[PDB]
């Protein structure tokens, strides 16, 4: 019951919404990778577990960033 | 002046040897051609026989007609690529 | 060094017809000499260069031998091998022939631009006479779809009411048909890892192979020359396109499918050849006889020569896929001929009736000989050569390609005299009602042919009858080359 | 290879001439800008002979290592 | 190919920086003055405000020289390594090499250098640095290491070529050289 | 050469003060940054050297002398891209203005170039997930950087939410190949080529394919482009295109091992949907930079053809394909970016809104350039008549090269397919020719000066005053006449296709 | 059954062509000869039109 | 000579599980950061380690 594509209805209808499911769907990802790492007992596939915490974080603030600089955008007039 | 013809049969050539790939084509046209010559010779012998003759041309020019129309089917240019491109022997 | 003096020449005369006229372009109002006079002291250069292209070919004439076998004159130029046979010879001759009279044509009934129409009629004549001189399938490709570019933009730019709609025609057709081509000669070019022509007419591909080929060049070329059911293009690009692209585009580019049919088809797919020609001929016939009679219920004037080009093209293809010397030898002629009557119909039809009446809908005209007596006398002479009158080039054509379609076939091919009967129709019926009855009541009367006028259709016929008369001006060189075309296995 | 640098010579002053049409001015505004042009065009015409003389070189080499690759198949 | 002797595969930044030919300080010379020159020629072809030429700013003719003095370092520092890497001419430098890594085994002293790094380390800077010049137009990356890793095979510098009897060397055999493979691993096979 | 002088910028760039003289000269300063890396990137490499491969980094990132010669490539097409911003396109200060005004464009694009030439270069899947996004934040900052727009802000962020699932897509099939085998370095992988499933490549693919904007995910790559100012879309068109095709290569090349069938039928799905939607879709459409978008999928598509196939006339194909379509796309975005100046001018019907980020927006606005500038145009029409496929430019050998490695591998479907998809975009291609010279005539005899050039003062009235800017005139001068001369180089250009390897060798 | 398949199996024509060795056994789909056994022709062409006969 | 030129270099030799090219130059694990001999299960010993497969270059 995923090939329904049952996921698209738990996903809230606004941009927020969109910006949250990404790094949840970047974070089954990582614990993936730290599920790898440990039982293969690698410190390698922990490194890159790492990385990819680092690197989703600098992806999030790229988001909101674009995001509120959009919403400034609309209220933007600053007549007074 | 008059170049000839130089006589060279495909089976004697191995193709890749372009210049020779060349004459066999060549010399199979140019003998092709005296054929059709001597075709046109024999009929211009038909034509005087038969005026020559008048109500005789049946008698005096029976061999020449005859040969003539056995001649006909092969006497007329056949091209080289039927010989070249196959091989009667298979 | 054919090849290099004349694409250098063109190039050389191209940059000399640009510098010229845009160095005024400046922030000057055109206060010029060059302009004055409708642009004449440039169409006269553009004029010239078109004739001087002829006397490049005939310095090369000269050495030409007519028994030797094979390619001769053979030169590598941009990396790309040149070569001149008997057949190559006639086709570059009659394209650049074609060359000032598509020019001389359209010399005073232009609204403007007549610097960029010289310069393209003048790339579309040397790129088709290239075309006729190359040495490989690639190479026939980029010359045979390199002039879409400017005829693509010649009809648009010089066109009539309905020029959008022909030209995408012209621009889709020839290139959505011809991709059909670039298939066929990038498989040979894996397969065999070289285009050249030479080295492709020694090599026999599976019975299959061959057929795919086959099926893959016959698209290209049964849209470039006209053959049902792909041929409602034609009639649309004529009926629209200048009198410069009319002349040249059913003078010489319909003739390219024909000498295609030449180095395409018959030497390296030989075998499957033999195995089509008794469908080209179900194909051939039936545009012969269908392209005869809708040309009886047509309306438009140039759109009614347009169909009887046609059908004179259908003949050409059932000779030249007839086995013989005799059918290939008459297809060959009746091109040369039609390279001449074709040109010379449009020259009558939109060039003289159009450029003063501005109209072309049958019904205006009738009895045209009670003022214009001079063009009734080249219309009737050039009506009786376009239908096969035995003084006239055309009927040798056509006596020996109907001949050549009876040795091969003797039963179907005794349709292709069906052209005899049904060009008459079409072609005098135009002619009769040209020249019949009382002076149209819807025309007044204007002045009669000029000299200019004149001129195009005395060099349009004398090499019409010339041919006609003593055909042996050509058969005499083809007779080596068109043997060689020749499949046939006699035990 | 003076021959073939000429060539490029030319061609660079073409590209100059055809420069001139694109801003609207006559072809004999500032001549030197066909000299420079030139120049420009020679120095990227001496750059490809190189290249291209670089690469028989190199093309040939590889060849004979392929032509024996193709006599074992050809066995 | 144009193929030579293989010096150094991984040359140190301080001998890199030794070899420098005098010409190719003369390429740092040009890259380092030829910023400054590109940003007028700019300005000669076509002028960054109004139709005329215009000098560019003091401020900005200082910076330029930065980045052309980085810049044009970098031009030098690869036309060196191609000289020990065997892609380039190094006729002189195998003759200088040769000479110092003989006086360093003369010496009873290693060819590279006493290292601060453990065995590790030097293994890793090695991968690290290894070829980094290939990629020091995108991003600089320099081998500042003694380590050992340079591919080459001592034995190499004891055989005396040409012209090379008159420096009267003496050479002791690898296991008594300092701070070397051959001649660290003597108590345990694990430590040096 | 890149990273020393990008933070020297950096720094410099908010120490002087903000003025768009001082802009202008400060992006000068990028394209000497550019024009020096590749003299020294041309100085240390050579395709002699690299043909076996040269590992770097700890084998972090491997260089080959087929991923040496796209980076040689990224770099030509950033120098003539920055003549773009560095100098005047128009001359006209009103639409010149956008490109003065932001200081960190030139930043940026610097920080795009690091991760454009480093991502051919990936040996190793945690580099690739890293150098991906290097260079996938560098688009999306790059769409953004006209903030005061509401269209190039809505492009940005509609590009950062698929872009940011495209980098999902490819960091979880990374996640799975590490899971079965437990390695990371690609050529440790190799040695598992046979154990490994096949098919997380292809998901990783999947999420390559999605920045190209392939079909059915060339949704958002239309809208995207046919959004951001022409500036912009002139970049983020083609240089994702340029590290991506060849990244995409080099995994084919991988893949191609095993020779997995059922990888290649679904692959191949997606390129004759490609063909299909990349020429159908084009053809009711009004915009110009939406026709270009509907183009770059179309010829995204020709290539992954060659690319699929994967042989050793693929290499030849890809790597004169992907020169030769980067050349005329610069030469097509430069000259509509300059002839934006013969627009005319009001003195209503429709309301059709006009804004300084896109001058040129609809496709009849090229109405009459025949007229004013015959030259222009010409090179205009050339560009196209590649695109379309018209012999001898180079957009038709680029055909021709691509159905000789379709052909050779047995694509015979989409080898006619692609032909059919080359006719019917044709159409759309005729089009703009059509708007350009149809009309001349008709309009030869027009009396206007309400064109926007005309504003401009006269300076002397006897001088000479072109109406162009010198150097981007040239550029397209240069790059006109490439296109339709190439047939005296071809056979010796090609034969330097020839000698590019990816571990060809014998 | 593609070309490259069919090279690789030696049923293309890498090693040149040659007239000499003329096989009776049909040759593939994409190989290619010098010349070809008249049988074949007759059996694909058919005696008629000027094979064998006129 | 143009057609036996394209013929060789437009062959593509057959690459499958069994011969492909690795550009692995060496066997990692000859030196660990920490604890280098761990369960003693590294067996290759670098002392005596065979000739490794140097890469063919072809234009040398
Ligand atoms: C996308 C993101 C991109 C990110 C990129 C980020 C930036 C990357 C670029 C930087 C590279 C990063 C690599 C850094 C890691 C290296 C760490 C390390 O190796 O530690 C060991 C190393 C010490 O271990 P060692 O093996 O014993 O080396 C001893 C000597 O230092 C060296 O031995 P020596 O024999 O070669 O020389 C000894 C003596 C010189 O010996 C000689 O032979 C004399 C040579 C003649 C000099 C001619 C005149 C020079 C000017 C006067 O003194 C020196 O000159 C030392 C060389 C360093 C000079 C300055 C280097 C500046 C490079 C820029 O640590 C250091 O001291 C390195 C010093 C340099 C600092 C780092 C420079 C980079 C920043
Ligand atoms: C309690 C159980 C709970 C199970 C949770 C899921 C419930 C079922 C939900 C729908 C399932 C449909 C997909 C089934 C699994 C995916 C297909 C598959 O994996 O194969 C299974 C089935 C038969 O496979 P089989 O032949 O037995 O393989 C044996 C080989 N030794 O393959 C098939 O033949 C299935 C038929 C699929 C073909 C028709 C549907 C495809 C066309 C519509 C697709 C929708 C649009 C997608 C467009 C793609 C976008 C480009
Ligand atoms: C001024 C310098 C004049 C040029 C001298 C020169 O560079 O010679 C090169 C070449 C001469 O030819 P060559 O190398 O001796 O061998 C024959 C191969 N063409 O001459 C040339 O390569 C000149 C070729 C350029 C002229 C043709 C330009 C393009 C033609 C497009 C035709 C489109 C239809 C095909
Ligand atoms: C505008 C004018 C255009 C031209 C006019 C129309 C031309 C086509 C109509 C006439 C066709 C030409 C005549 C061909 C039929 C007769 C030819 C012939 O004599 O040979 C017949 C042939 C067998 O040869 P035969 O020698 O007769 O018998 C020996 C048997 N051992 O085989 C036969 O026995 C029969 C041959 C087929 C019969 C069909 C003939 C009619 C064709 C109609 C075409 C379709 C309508
Ligand atoms: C700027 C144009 C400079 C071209 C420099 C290209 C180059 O030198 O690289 C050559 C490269 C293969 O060469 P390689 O083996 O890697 O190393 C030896 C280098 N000769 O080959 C390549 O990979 C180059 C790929 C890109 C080819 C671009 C061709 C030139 C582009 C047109 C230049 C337009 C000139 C405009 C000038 C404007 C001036 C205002
Ligand atoms: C002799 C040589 C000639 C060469 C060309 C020969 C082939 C030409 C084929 C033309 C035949 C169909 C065209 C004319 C039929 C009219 C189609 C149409 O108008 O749509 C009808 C139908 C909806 O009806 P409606 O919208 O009301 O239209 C009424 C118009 N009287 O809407 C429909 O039914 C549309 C059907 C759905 C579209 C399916 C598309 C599948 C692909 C079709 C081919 C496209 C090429 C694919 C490969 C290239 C791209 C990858
Ligand atoms: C045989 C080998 C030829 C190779 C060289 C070709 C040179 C092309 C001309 C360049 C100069 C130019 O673009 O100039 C433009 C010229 C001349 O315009 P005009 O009417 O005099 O301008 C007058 C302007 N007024 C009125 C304001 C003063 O017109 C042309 O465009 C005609 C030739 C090219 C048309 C088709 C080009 C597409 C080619 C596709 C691949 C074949
Ligand atoms: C108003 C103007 C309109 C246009 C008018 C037409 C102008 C004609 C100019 C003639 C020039 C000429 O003659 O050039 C000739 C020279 C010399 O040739 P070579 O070096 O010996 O090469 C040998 C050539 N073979 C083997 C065919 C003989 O080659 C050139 O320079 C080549 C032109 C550049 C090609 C473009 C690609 C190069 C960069 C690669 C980018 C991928
Ligand atoms: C000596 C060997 C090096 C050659 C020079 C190379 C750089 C050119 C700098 C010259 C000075 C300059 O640009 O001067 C400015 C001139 C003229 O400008 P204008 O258009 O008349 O503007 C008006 C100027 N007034 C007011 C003075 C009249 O512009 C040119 O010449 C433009 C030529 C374009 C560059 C050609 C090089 C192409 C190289 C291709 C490599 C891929």
């Amino acid at each position: 019951m995923d090939l329904i594509l049952l996921m698209l209805v738990a996903v809230g209808l606004n941009i927020i919404d969109i910006y949250i499911m990404i790094e949840i769907l970047i974070m089954g990802c990582t614990v993936n990778t730290i599920y790898s790492a440990s039982l293969d007992n690698d410190m390698i596939g922990l490194i890159y577990s790492l990385i990819q915490i680092i690197i989703a974080g600098v992806e999030s603030a790229i988001g909101l960033s674009i995001l509120v600089n959009y919403n400034r955008i609309r209220n933007s007039e600053e007549i007074e | 002046d008059h170049v000839r013809s130089p006589n060279v049969s495909f089976d004697d050539i191995d193709y890749n040897n372009s210049q020779d790939l060349h004459n066999a084509q060549e010399s199979l046209l140019r003998e092709q051609w005296i054929r059709v010559s001597a075709l046109k010779v024999c009929r211009k012998a038909l034509e005087s026989c038969y005026k020559t003759s008048g109500p005789n041309h049946y008698e005096d020019c029976r061999e020449i007609a005859e040969k003539y129309l056995n001649m006909l089917p092969d006497h007329r240019i056949q091209g080289f690529l039927g010989y070249q491109k196959n091989d009667p022997s298979k | 060094m054919l090849v290099q003096n004349l694409i250098i020449f063109n190039i050389i005369g191209i940059v000399l017809l640009v510098l010229l006229n845009n160095n005024n372009n400046g922030i000057l109002n055109k206060k010029s000499l060059l302009t004055i006079k409708n642009e004449l002291k440039l169409k006269q250069i553009g004029l010239i260069i078109s004739i001087i292209n002829i006397l490049i070919i005939i310095e090369n004439w000269i050495g030409f031998n007519s028994n030797y076998y094979g390619f001769q004159n053979i030169e590598r130029f941009l990396n790309i091998y040149w070569g001149i046979d008997g057949i190559s010879l006639l086709l570059v001759l009659l394209t650049l022939i074609l060359g000032p009279i598509a020019i001389l044509s359209n010399w005073k009934n232009l609204k403007g631009y007549y610097t960029y129409y010289v310069i393209s009629i003048n790339m579309l004549v040397i790129l088709m006479a290239l075309n006729f001189i190359c040495l490989d399938l690639v190479s026939f490709y980029i010359l045979f779809e390199s002039t879409l570019a400017p005829l693509f933009l010649l009809i648009g730019i010089y066109g009539a009411n309905n020029k959008n709609k022909a030209a995408y025609y012209v621009l889709i057709y020839t290139l959505a048909s011809s991709l059909f081509m670039l298939l066929s000669i990038v498989i040979y070019y894996i397969i065999i890892n070289s285009t050249d022509y030479i080295y492709i007419n020694n090599i026999i591909l599976s019975i299959n192979l061959q057929s795919l080929l086959f099926i893959g060049i016959i698209i290209g070329i049964a849209v470039k020359t006209p053959l049902m059911p792909v041929h409602t293009w034609l009639p649309t690009v004529h009926s629209e396109s200048p009198l410069g692209g009319s002349i040249l585009l059913a003078g010489v580019i319909l003739k390219l499918a024909i000498y295609g049919v030449i180095r395409l088809l018959l030497p390296n797919l030989s075998e499957i050849s033999m195995m089509f020609t008794p469908i080209i001929y179900i194909i051939s016939i039936l545009t012969l006889i269908y392209s005869s009679l809708i040309t009886l219920k047509q309306t438009d004037l140039k759109v009614i020569i347009a169909y009887s080009s046609i059908s004179h093209l259908a003949v050409c293809m059932i000779g030249i896929f007839a086995n013989n010397l005799i059918g290939i030898n008459g297809s060959l002629i009746l091109c040369l001929a039609h390279g001449f009557v074709s040109p010379a119909l449009f020259i009558l039809v939109g060039g003289i009736l159009y450029d003063r009446y501005h109209n072309r809908l049958i019904n205006y005209y009738q009895g045209l000989s009670t003022f214009m007596p001079i063009f009734s006398i080249y219309l009737v002479v050039f009506s009786f050569c376009n239908t096969g009158t035995p003084l006239s080039g055309n009927f040798v054509g056509e006596f020996l390609s109907i001949t050549g379609a009876v040795i091969r076939h003797p039963i179907i091919g005794s349709l292709t005299a069906a052209s005899v009967l049904l060009s008459a129709c079409y072609q005098m019926k135009l002619t009769n009602r040209l020249t019949g009855s009382v002076f149209s009541q819807y025309l007044h009367i204007t002045n009669d042919v000029t000299n200019r006028e004149i001129f195009l259709l005395n060099w349009l016929l004398i090499p019409t009858i010339i041919i006609g008369i003593y055909p042996s001006f050509v058969t005499n060189i083809l007779n080596l080359a068109s043997s060689t075309l020749i499949y046939s296995v006699l035990i | 290879m003076i021959a073939s640098l000429a060539g490029w010579g030319l061609f660079g002053v073409t590209v100059r001439a055809y420069q001139q049409g694109i801003r609207k001015v006559p072809f004999s505004y500032y001549p030197l800008g066909y000299v420079y042009s030139a120049l420009g065009w020679v120095a990227f015409g001496y750059g490809f002979n190189l290249w291209t003389e670089r690469n028989d070189k190199l093309l040939e080499k590889r060849v004979e290592k392929l032509k024996e690759s193709r006599n074992l198949r050809l066995s | 190919m144009e193929t030579y002797e293989l010096i150094d595969s991984d040359p140190k930044f301080s001998r890199v920086v030794r070899y420098f030919r005098p010409s190719d300080y003369l390429t740092w010379a040009l890259g380092t003055i030829g910023a400054p020159g590109l940003m007028v020629l700019f300005e000669k072809i076509e002028p960054a405000k109004g139709n005329t030429f215009k000098m560019p700013p003091p401020s900005i003719m200082r910076i330029a020289t930065t980045i052309g003095f980085f810049g044009g370092f970098y031009y030098a520092y690869t036309s060196s390594t191609k000289r020990f890497w065997g892609y380039s001419e190094n006729a002189k430098e195998v003759a200088k090499d040769r000479y110092e890594v003989k006086k360093a085994l003369s010496e009873k002293k290693s060819p590279y250098g006493s290292s601060l790094l453990n065995p590790y380390q030097q293994d890793m800077s090695a991968r690290n640095s290894t070829n980094s010049q290939l990629l020091l137009a995108i991003f600089p990356w320099f081998n500042v290491a003694n380590h050992q890793s340079h591919g080459i095979d001592l034995r190499k510098y004891y055989e005396v070529r040409d012209g090379e009897e008159n420096w009267n060397f003496t050479l002791p055999p690898l296991d008594q050289v300092k701070d070397l493979d051959v001649a660290q691993y003597k108590e345990y096979s694990n430590y040096p | 050469m890149l990273f020393t002088s990008l933070l020297l910028i950096i720094v410099y760039g908010s120490l002087v003060n903000k003025s768009h003289l001082l802009t202008k000269l400060i992006n000068r300063l990028g394209l000497i940054i550019i024009i020096y890396t590749l003299l020294i990137h041309l100085n240390i490499n050579t395709l002699e050297n690299l043909s076996i491969g040269i590992n770097m980094f700890n084998n972090l990132l491997l260089i080959n002398s087929f991923n040496n010669t796209i980076i040689e490539l990224i770099l030509i097409i950033c120098i003539l891209y920055v003549l773009l911003i560095s100098f005047n396109i128009t001359g006209l200060s009103i639409i010149d203005n956008l490109n003065y005004s932001k200081r960190t464009f030139i930043v940026i694009v610097l920080f795009n170039i690091i991760g454009l030439t480093l991502l051919p270069l990936v040996n190793d899947i945690m580099i690739l997930f890293i150098i991906i996004e290097l260079q996938s934040y560098s688009l999306y900052l790059l769409t953004a950087i006209f903030n005061e727009s509401h269209n190039s802000t809505k492009s940005a962020l509609y590009y950062f939410i698929v872009g940011s699932i495209a980098s999902f897509i490819i960091l979880d099939a990374t996640v799975s190949i590490y899971d079965d085998l437990g390695l990371t370095n690609i050529q440790y992988i190799l040695m598992y080529i046979d154990k490994l499933e096949i098919f997380d490549l292809l998901c990783l693919l999947f999420g390559l394919f999605i920045k190209i904007g392939l079909a059915p995910f060339y949704s958002y790559s239309i809208t995207i482009y046919s959004l951001s100012p022409t500036i912009i879309t002139n970049y983020i068109s083609l240089m994702p295109k340029l590290s991506i095709l060849t990244l995409i290569y080099i995994i084919m090349h991988y893949i191609n091992i095993v020779n997995n069938t059922d990888l290649n039928y679904v692959i191949s799905f997606l390129i004759l949907i490609s063909m299909f939607i990349g020429s159908f879709g084009g053809l009711n459409v009004i915009r110009i930079k939406t026709l270009l978008a509907y183009s770059s999928l179309l010829n995204v598509s020709y290539m992954l053809l060659a690319i699929l196939s994967n042989s050793n006339e693929s290499i030849i194909a890809y790597i004169y394909y992907i020169i030769q379509y980067s050349l005329t796309h610069i030469n097509i975005f430069s000259i509509i970016l300059v002839i934006s100046i013969y627009l005319p001018i009001m003195n209503n019907m429709l309301n059709v809104m006009i804004t300084k980020y896109s001058p040129i927006e609809y496709i009849n606005q090229l109405k009459n350039l025949f007229i004013n500038n015959i030259f222009i145009a010409i090179a205009l029409c050339i560009s196209i008549f590649s695109l379309i496929g018209i012999p001898p430019l180079t957009g038709f050998y680029g055909k021709y090269l691509v159905l000789i490695s379709g052909l050779n591998n047995g694509y015979v479907l989409l080898s006619i397919v692609l032909i059919i998809a080359s006719s019917i975009s044709t159409v759309y291609y005729a089009t703009i020719l059509k708007v350009l010279s149809f009309d001349t005539l008709s309009f030869k005899d027009i009396i206007s000066n309400n064109l926007i050039i005309n504003t401009s003062p006269e300076n002397n009235n006897n001088e000479i005053k072109p109406e162009i800017s010198n150097v981007i005139s040239y550029v397209i001068s240069s790059l006109t006449l490439i296109i339709l001369l190439i047939i005296i180089q071809y056979e010796n250009i090609v034969k330097g296709a020839y000698l590019v390897l990816l571990y060809n060798w014998v | 059954n593609s070309y490259r398949a069919a090279l690789e199996a030696g049923n293309g024509n890498e090693g040149g062509f040659d007239n000499k060795v003329i096989k009776t056994e049909r040759q593939g789909f994409w190989e290619g000869v010098y010349r070809r056994p008249l049988s074949q022709t007759v059996e694909d062409l058919g005696e008629g039109r000027g094979i064998i006969t006129q | 000579s143009t057609a036996d030129l394209y013929g060789l270099i437009s062959f593509t030799p057959k690459r499958d599980i069994h011969h492909y090219v690795i550009r692995v130059d060496e066997v990692p694990g000859k030196h660990f950061p920490t604890n280098t001999t761990g369960n003693f299960g590294n067996t290759v010993d670098f002392e005596n380690l065979e000739p490794r497969r140097k890469p063919i270059n072809p234009y040398l």
